Protein backbone atom coordinates (compact mmCIF):
# COMPACT_ATOMS: atom_id res chain seq x y z
CA UNK A 1 0.00 0.00 0.00
CA UNK A 2 1.22 3.44 -0.95
CA UNK A 3 0.09 7.02 -0.35
CA UNK A 4 0.37 12.77 -1.98
CA UNK B 1 6.04 3.70 -32.13
CA UNK B 2 3.45 3.33 -29.31
CA UNK B 3 3.53 -0.44 -29.70
CA UNK B 4 7.02 -0.27 -28.21
CA UNK B 5 5.62 1.36 -25.07
CA UNK B 6 2.80 -1.11 -24.66
CA UNK B 7 3.29 -3.39 -21.62
CA UNK B 8 6.23 -1.13 -20.35
CA UNK B 9 5.05 -1.00 -16.73
CA UNK B 10 5.30 -3.56 -13.97
CA UNK B 11 3.88 -3.90 -10.44
CA UNK B 12 0.62 -3.94 -8.59
CA UNK B 13 -1.70 -1.39 -6.96
CA UNK B 14 -0.42 -2.13 -3.46
CA UNK B 15 3.25 -1.39 -4.21
CA UNK B 16 3.20 0.83 -7.30
CA UNK B 17 3.60 0.54 -11.04
CA UNK B 18 7.09 1.29 -12.27
CA UNK B 19 8.83 1.98 -15.52
CA UNK B 20 12.44 1.41 -16.62
CA UNK B 21 14.74 4.37 -17.15
CA UNK B 22 18.44 5.03 -17.45
CA UNK B 23 20.25 7.95 -15.92
CA UNK B 24 23.75 9.23 -16.46
CA UNK B 25 26.55 8.80 -18.96
CA UNK B 26 27.43 6.02 -18.78
CA UNK B 27 23.78 4.99 -18.36
CA UNK B 28 22.61 3.49 -15.10
CA UNK B 29 19.44 1.41 -15.35
CA UNK B 30 16.74 2.01 -12.70
CA UNK B 31 13.11 1.11 -12.08
CA UNK B 32 11.03 4.16 -11.33
CA UNK B 33 7.56 4.29 -9.79
CA UNK B 34 5.09 6.28 -11.91
CA UNK B 35 3.33 8.86 -9.74
CA UNK B 36 0.69 11.37 -10.92
CA UNK B 37 0.31 12.41 -7.29
CA UNK B 38 3.64 14.28 -7.01
CA UNK B 39 6.09 16.49 -8.92
CA UNK B 40 9.64 15.31 -8.19
CA UNK B 41 11.95 12.97 -9.98
CA UNK B 42 13.93 11.15 -7.24
CA UNK B 43 16.17 8.07 -6.96
CA UNK B 44 18.11 6.20 -4.29
CA UNK B 45 21.68 7.42 -4.24
CA UNK B 46 22.97 5.55 -1.17
CA UNK B 47 22.58 2.02 0.22
CA UNK B 48 19.32 0.95 1.77
CA UNK B 49 18.22 -2.58 2.81
CA UNK B 50 15.16 -2.48 0.53
CA UNK B 51 17.23 -1.19 -2.44
CA UNK B 52 18.75 -3.69 -4.90
CA UNK B 53 20.65 -0.80 -6.65
CA UNK B 54 21.14 3.00 -6.65
CA UNK B 55 22.34 6.08 -8.46
CA UNK B 56 26.04 6.77 -8.28
CA UNK B 57 26.31 10.51 -8.81
CA UNK B 58 30.11 10.29 -9.18
CA UNK B 59 30.16 7.86 -12.21
CA UNK B 60 28.10 9.99 -14.60
CA UNK B 61 30.17 12.12 -17.03
CA UNK B 62 26.99 14.28 -17.17
CA UNK B 63 26.02 14.71 -13.49
CA UNK B 64 25.85 18.42 -12.77
CA UNK B 65 25.10 19.67 -9.29
CA UNK B 66 22.94 22.35 -7.70
CA UNK B 67 24.31 22.12 -4.17
CA UNK B 68 20.73 22.62 -3.03
CA UNK B 69 19.03 20.08 -0.76
CA UNK B 70 15.43 18.79 -0.81
CA UNK B 71 12.74 17.37 1.46
CA UNK B 72 9.58 15.81 0.00
CA UNK B 73 6.75 14.63 2.25
CA UNK B 74 3.95 12.36 1.08
CA UNK B 75 0.82 11.23 2.86
CA UNK B 76 2.89 8.26 3.88
CA UNK B 77 6.62 8.16 3.44
CA UNK B 78 9.21 10.89 3.02
CA UNK B 79 12.74 11.45 1.72
CA UNK B 80 15.58 13.92 1.80
CA UNK B 81 18.40 14.35 -0.66
CA UNK B 82 20.63 16.46 -2.85
CA UNK B 83 19.60 18.15 -6.11
CA UNK B 84 21.45 17.85 -9.37
CA UNK B 85 20.65 17.23 -13.05
CA UNK B 86 21.59 14.52 -15.55
CA UNK B 87 20.73 13.02 -18.92
CA UNK B 88 17.77 10.65 -18.66
CA UNK B 89 16.20 8.12 -21.03
CA UNK B 90 13.25 5.72 -21.31
CA UNK B 91 14.30 2.57 -23.20
CA UNK B 92 10.74 1.42 -23.75
CA UNK B 93 9.53 4.97 -24.19
CA UNK B 94 10.20 7.64 -26.79
CA UNK B 95 13.61 7.68 -28.44
CA UNK B 96 15.01 10.86 -26.96
CA UNK B 97 17.23 11.97 -24.12
CA UNK B 98 16.70 14.89 -21.79
CA UNK B 99 18.61 16.58 -19.03
CA UNK B 100 16.15 16.83 -16.14
CA UNK B 101 16.28 17.71 -12.47
CA UNK B 102 16.95 14.67 -10.25
CA UNK B 103 16.92 14.28 -6.50
CA UNK B 104 19.46 11.84 -5.17
CA UNK B 105 17.79 10.40 -2.09
CA UNK B 106 20.32 10.27 0.78
CA UNK B 107 17.98 9.59 3.73
CA UNK B 108 14.36 8.31 3.81
CA UNK B 109 11.53 7.04 6.02
CA UNK B 110 8.71 4.73 4.81
CA UNK B 111 9.28 5.54 1.11
CA UNK B 112 11.12 2.53 -0.35
CA UNK B 113 9.17 -0.66 -0.01
CA UNK B 114 10.44 -4.13 0.61
CA UNK B 115 10.94 -6.00 -2.67
CA UNK B 116 8.91 -3.47 -4.63
CA UNK B 117 11.56 -3.57 -7.31
CA UNK B 118 11.65 0.18 -7.78
CA UNK B 119 14.47 2.45 -6.70
CA UNK B 120 13.06 5.83 -7.74
CA UNK B 121 9.96 7.89 -8.34
CA UNK B 122 8.67 9.89 -11.24
CA UNK B 123 6.28 12.67 -10.22
CA UNK B 124 4.20 13.56 -13.28
CA UNK B 125 2.00 16.22 -11.69
CA UNK B 126 2.64 19.90 -12.20
CA UNK B 127 5.34 22.26 -11.02
CA UNK B 128 3.08 24.01 -8.51
CA UNK B 129 3.52 21.09 -6.06
CA UNK B 130 7.24 20.47 -6.67
CA UNK B 131 9.71 20.67 -3.82
CA UNK B 132 11.49 22.93 -2.77
CA UNK B 133 9.30 25.11 -5.00
CA UNK B 134 7.84 25.49 -8.49
CA UNK B 135 11.03 26.81 -10.00
CA UNK B 136 12.02 23.15 -10.15
CA UNK B 137 10.98 21.86 -13.55
CA UNK B 138 9.44 18.43 -13.22
CA UNK B 139 10.63 15.76 -15.60
CA UNK B 140 7.69 15.81 -18.05
CA UNK B 141 8.05 19.54 -18.40
CA UNK B 142 11.69 19.04 -19.39
CA UNK B 143 10.83 16.27 -21.84
CA UNK B 144 8.24 18.42 -23.61
CA UNK B 145 10.53 21.51 -23.69
CA UNK B 146 13.62 19.67 -24.95
CA UNK B 147 11.86 17.43 -27.51
CA UNK B 148 8.96 17.08 -29.91
CA UNK B 149 7.16 14.61 -27.65
CA UNK B 150 3.56 15.95 -27.42
CA UNK B 151 2.31 17.27 -24.03
CA UNK B 152 0.14 14.32 -22.93
CA UNK B 153 0.55 10.79 -21.57
CA UNK B 154 -1.64 7.68 -21.04
CA UNK B 155 -1.76 5.04 -18.24
CA UNK B 156 -3.29 1.60 -18.59
CA UNK B 157 -2.79 -0.16 -15.27
CA UNK B 158 -3.64 -3.84 -14.77
CA UNK B 159 -4.14 -5.90 -11.61
CA UNK B 160 -3.65 -9.62 -12.05
CA UNK B 161 -5.60 -10.72 -8.97
CA UNK B 162 -4.11 -14.02 -7.85
CA UNK B 163 -2.03 -12.46 -5.15
CA UNK B 164 1.21 -11.46 -6.91
CA UNK B 165 4.58 -12.77 -5.52
CA UNK B 166 8.01 -11.07 -5.95
CA UNK B 167 8.97 -13.58 -8.70
CA UNK B 168 5.53 -12.77 -10.19
CA UNK B 169 5.97 -8.91 -10.02
CA UNK B 170 8.93 -9.31 -12.40
CA UNK B 171 6.96 -11.79 -14.60
CA UNK B 172 3.50 -10.12 -14.50
CA UNK B 173 2.51 -7.40 -16.96
CA UNK B 174 0.99 -4.62 -14.91
CA UNK B 175 0.50 -2.11 -17.69
CA UNK B 176 1.36 0.58 -20.19
CA UNK B 177 2.40 4.23 -20.13
CA UNK B 178 2.17 5.80 -23.54
CA UNK B 179 4.30 8.93 -23.61
CA UNK B 180 3.16 11.66 -26.01
CA UNK B 181 -0.05 10.01 -27.08
CA UNK B 182 -3.07 7.74 -27.05
CA UNK B 183 -2.85 4.10 -28.20
CA UNK B 184 -6.25 3.07 -29.46
CA UNK B 185 -5.68 -0.66 -29.15
CA UNK B 186 -5.56 -0.40 -25.39
CA UNK B 187 -9.22 0.68 -24.79
CA UNK B 188 -12.76 0.15 -25.94
CA UNK B 189 -15.72 2.40 -26.33
CA UNK B 190 -14.98 6.09 -26.41
CA UNK B 191 -12.97 8.39 -24.17
CA UNK B 192 -14.85 10.75 -21.78
CA UNK B 193 -12.92 13.78 -20.58
CA UNK B 194 -13.26 15.82 -17.40
CA UNK B 195 -11.47 19.16 -17.10
CA UNK B 196 -8.45 19.59 -14.92
CA UNK B 197 -9.76 22.22 -12.49
CA UNK B 198 -6.21 23.48 -11.74
CA UNK B 199 -2.68 22.46 -12.76
CA UNK B 200 -0.99 21.24 -9.60
CA UNK B 201 -2.26 17.84 -8.73
CA UNK B 202 -4.40 16.54 -11.58
CA UNK B 203 -7.46 17.75 -9.73
CA UNK B 204 -10.89 16.91 -11.02
CA UNK B 205 -14.46 17.61 -9.79
CA UNK B 206 -16.88 14.81 -8.84
CA UNK B 207 -20.53 15.91 -9.26
CA UNK B 208 -22.48 12.84 -8.18
CA UNK B 209 -21.95 9.50 -6.46
CA UNK B 210 -24.20 6.43 -6.69
CA UNK B 211 -23.86 3.03 -5.08
CA UNK B 212 -25.77 0.25 -6.89
CA UNK B 213 -27.85 2.99 -8.47
CA UNK B 214 -28.50 5.09 -5.34
CA UNK B 215 -27.48 8.71 -5.04
CA UNK B 216 -25.88 9.53 -1.67
CA UNK B 217 -27.74 12.82 -2.07
CA UNK B 218 -24.88 14.74 -0.37
CA UNK B 219 -23.86 18.26 -1.40
CA UNK B 220 -21.19 17.77 -4.03
CA UNK B 221 -18.59 19.86 -2.18
CA UNK B 222 -18.49 16.96 0.18
CA UNK B 223 -17.13 14.74 -2.59
CA UNK B 224 -14.34 17.24 -3.36
CA UNK B 225 -13.52 18.55 0.07
CA UNK B 226 -10.88 19.84 -0.13
CA UNK B 227 -10.10 18.42 -3.57
CA UNK B 228 -10.34 15.33 -5.73
CA UNK B 229 -7.21 14.13 -7.56
CA UNK B 230 -6.11 11.32 -9.88
CA UNK B 231 -3.09 9.65 -8.25
CA UNK B 232 -1.39 6.57 -9.79
CA UNK B 233 0.89 6.53 -6.71
CA UNK B 234 -1.85 6.06 -4.12
CA UNK B 235 -3.18 2.54 -3.81
CA UNK B 236 -6.65 2.97 -2.37
CA UNK B 237 -9.72 5.05 -3.26
CA UNK B 238 -9.61 7.59 -0.43
CA UNK B 239 -12.80 9.43 0.44
CA UNK B 240 -13.25 12.44 2.74
CA UNK B 241 -14.58 11.57 6.14
CA UNK B 242 -18.33 12.09 5.48
CA UNK B 243 -18.39 10.47 2.08
CA UNK B 244 -16.42 7.55 3.53
CA UNK B 245 -18.89 6.82 6.33
CA UNK B 246 -21.78 7.12 3.86
CA UNK B 247 -20.18 4.69 1.43
CA UNK B 248 -19.14 2.23 4.11
CA UNK B 249 -22.75 2.15 5.44
CA UNK B 250 -24.16 1.48 2.06
CA UNK B 251 -21.58 -1.24 1.39
CA UNK B 252 -21.90 -2.96 4.79
CA UNK B 253 -25.63 -3.02 4.37
CA UNK B 254 -25.44 -4.40 0.85
CA UNK B 255 -23.11 -7.15 2.07
CA UNK B 256 -25.07 -7.86 5.36
CA UNK B 257 -25.45 -11.57 4.83
CA UNK B 258 -21.75 -11.96 5.63
CA UNK B 259 -19.53 -11.08 8.55
CA UNK B 260 -16.23 -9.29 8.53
CA UNK B 261 -13.75 -8.20 11.22
CA UNK B 262 -14.45 -4.59 12.37
CA UNK B 263 -10.88 -3.80 11.29
CA UNK B 264 -11.78 -5.07 7.81
CA UNK B 265 -13.60 -1.87 6.97
CA UNK B 266 -10.56 0.07 8.13
CA UNK B 267 -8.48 -1.92 5.63
CA UNK B 268 -6.29 -3.23 8.43
CA UNK B 269 -7.49 -6.87 8.32
CA UNK B 270 -8.04 -9.36 5.49
CA UNK B 271 -11.02 -11.50 4.67
CA UNK B 272 -10.77 -14.80 2.95
CA UNK B 273 -13.07 -17.18 1.19
CA UNK B 274 -12.69 -20.68 -0.14
CA UNK B 275 -10.91 -20.31 -3.53
CA UNK B 276 -13.34 -18.85 -6.13
CA UNK B 277 -16.13 -18.68 -3.47
CA UNK B 278 -15.97 -14.98 -2.90
CA UNK B 279 -19.47 -13.59 -3.11
CA UNK B 280 -18.76 -10.64 -5.42
CA UNK B 281 -22.41 -10.12 -6.32
CA UNK B 282 -23.20 -8.94 -2.74
CA UNK B 283 -20.75 -6.11 -3.12
CA UNK B 284 -22.16 -3.06 -4.91
CA UNK B 285 -20.90 -1.06 -7.84
CA UNK B 286 -19.89 2.55 -7.22
CA UNK B 287 -20.49 5.19 -9.85
CA UNK B 288 -18.57 8.47 -9.80
CA UNK B 289 -19.83 11.25 -12.05
CA UNK B 290 -17.22 13.71 -13.38
CA UNK B 291 -17.63 17.14 -14.85
CA UNK B 292 -17.67 16.99 -18.62
CA UNK B 293 -16.53 19.25 -21.37
CA UNK B 294 -19.82 20.91 -22.21
CA UNK B 295 -22.25 23.10 -20.27
CA UNK B 296 -24.40 21.15 -17.89
CA UNK B 297 -22.82 17.90 -19.04
CA UNK B 298 -21.55 15.06 -16.88
CA UNK B 299 -20.36 11.45 -17.39
CA UNK B 300 -19.74 8.53 -15.07
CA UNK B 301 -17.33 5.71 -14.41
CA UNK B 302 -18.46 2.58 -12.68
CA UNK B 303 -16.21 0.73 -10.25
CA UNK B 304 -16.75 -2.94 -9.53
CA UNK B 305 -15.99 -4.51 -6.19
CA UNK B 306 -13.24 -6.48 -7.89
CA UNK B 307 -11.35 -3.18 -7.77
CA UNK B 308 -12.13 -1.94 -4.22
CA UNK B 309 -11.44 -5.39 -2.71
CA UNK B 310 -7.77 -5.66 -3.40
CA UNK B 311 -6.25 -9.13 -3.24
CA UNK B 312 -3.36 -10.19 -0.93
CA UNK B 313 -1.85 -13.48 0.38
CA UNK B 314 -3.27 -15.60 3.21
CA UNK B 315 -2.60 -15.57 7.00
CA UNK B 316 -2.22 -19.41 6.68
CA UNK B 317 -0.52 -19.12 3.27
CA UNK B 318 -3.45 -21.23 2.04
CA UNK B 319 -5.18 -21.37 -1.37
CA UNK B 320 -8.51 -19.80 -0.42
CA UNK B 321 -8.76 -16.19 -1.62
CA UNK B 322 -8.10 -13.11 0.52
CA UNK B 323 -8.67 -9.37 0.17
CA UNK B 324 -8.12 -5.96 1.72
CA UNK B 325 -10.68 -3.15 1.57
CA UNK B 326 -9.12 -0.60 -0.81
CA UNK B 327 -11.50 2.22 0.15
CA UNK B 328 -10.05 4.35 2.96
CA UNK B 329 -10.60 7.61 4.84
CA UNK B 330 -9.01 10.95 3.96
CA UNK B 331 -8.58 14.24 5.76
CA UNK B 332 -6.98 15.72 2.60
CA UNK B 333 -9.59 15.17 -0.14
CA UNK B 334 -10.78 12.48 -2.50
CA UNK B 335 -8.04 10.41 -4.16
CA UNK B 336 -8.78 8.25 -7.16
CA UNK B 337 -5.99 5.80 -6.65
CA UNK B 338 -4.59 2.94 -8.65
CA UNK B 339 -7.47 0.62 -7.74
CA UNK B 340 -9.81 3.06 -9.42
CA UNK B 341 -7.45 3.54 -12.40
CA UNK B 342 -6.98 -0.19 -12.87
CA UNK B 343 -10.27 -0.65 -14.68
CA UNK B 344 -9.64 2.19 -17.12
CA UNK B 345 -7.48 3.76 -19.83
CA UNK B 346 -6.66 7.24 -18.45
CA UNK B 347 -5.43 10.03 -20.69
CA UNK B 348 -3.62 12.89 -19.07
CA UNK B 349 -4.18 15.48 -21.78
CA UNK B 350 -2.06 18.18 -20.18
CA UNK B 351 -2.10 20.15 -23.39
CA UNK B 352 -5.88 20.51 -23.45
CA UNK B 353 -6.29 20.74 -19.66
CA UNK B 354 -8.24 17.53 -19.46
CA UNK B 355 -8.27 13.94 -18.40
CA UNK B 356 -10.02 11.18 -20.21
CA UNK B 357 -11.43 7.84 -19.20
CA UNK B 358 -12.38 4.81 -21.25
CA UNK B 359 -12.77 1.21 -20.28
CA UNK B 360 -9.39 -0.52 -20.39
CA UNK B 361 -8.65 -3.50 -22.61
CA UNK B 362 -7.15 -4.99 -19.41
CA UNK B 363 -10.03 -4.69 -17.03
CA UNK B 364 -11.09 -7.93 -15.36
CA UNK B 365 -14.79 -8.74 -15.55
CA UNK B 366 -17.24 -10.25 -13.14
CA UNK B 367 -19.87 -12.44 -14.72
CA UNK B 368 -23.04 -10.40 -14.58
CA UNK B 369 -21.58 -6.84 -14.29
CA UNK B 370 -19.15 -4.72 -16.21
CA UNK B 371 -17.14 -1.56 -15.51
CA UNK B 372 -18.22 1.29 -17.79
CA UNK B 373 -17.73 4.84 -18.80
CA UNK B 374 -21.05 6.24 -19.84
CA UNK B 375 -22.59 9.51 -20.81
CA UNK B 376 -23.69 12.06 -21.59
CA UNK B 377 -25.59 12.97 -18.41
CA UNK B 378 -27.12 16.30 -17.47
CA UNK B 379 -26.10 17.84 -14.15
CA UNK B 380 -26.80 21.43 -13.02
CA UNK B 381 -24.64 23.86 -11.12
CA UNK B 382 -21.51 21.72 -11.48
CA UNK B 383 -19.18 24.59 -10.67
CA UNK B 384 -20.90 24.63 -7.20
CA UNK B 385 -19.31 21.21 -6.52
CA UNK B 386 -15.76 22.57 -6.49
CA UNK B 387 -14.55 23.27 -2.97
CA UNK B 388 -13.23 26.76 -2.29
CA UNK B 389 -11.94 28.30 0.98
Amino acid sequence: EIAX
Amino acid sequence: SFVEMVDNLRGKSGQGYYVEMTVGSPPQTLNILVDTGSSNFAVGAAPHPFLHRYYQRQLSSTYRDLRKGVYVPYTQGKWEGELGTDLVSIPHGPNVTVRANIAAITESDKFFINGSNWEGILGLAYAEIARPDDSLEPFFDSLVKQTHVPNLFSLQLCGAGFPLNQSEVLASVGGSMIIGGIDHSLYTGSLWYTPIRREWYYEVIIVRVEINGQDLKMDCKEYNYDKSIVDSGTTNLRLPKKVFEAAVKSIKAASSTEKFPDGFWLGEQLVCWQAGTTPWNIFPVISLYLMGEVTNQSFRITILPQQYLRPVEDVATSQDDCYKFAISQSSTGTVMGAVIMEGFYVVFDRARKRIGFAVSACHVHDEFRTAAVEGPFVTLDMEDCGYNI
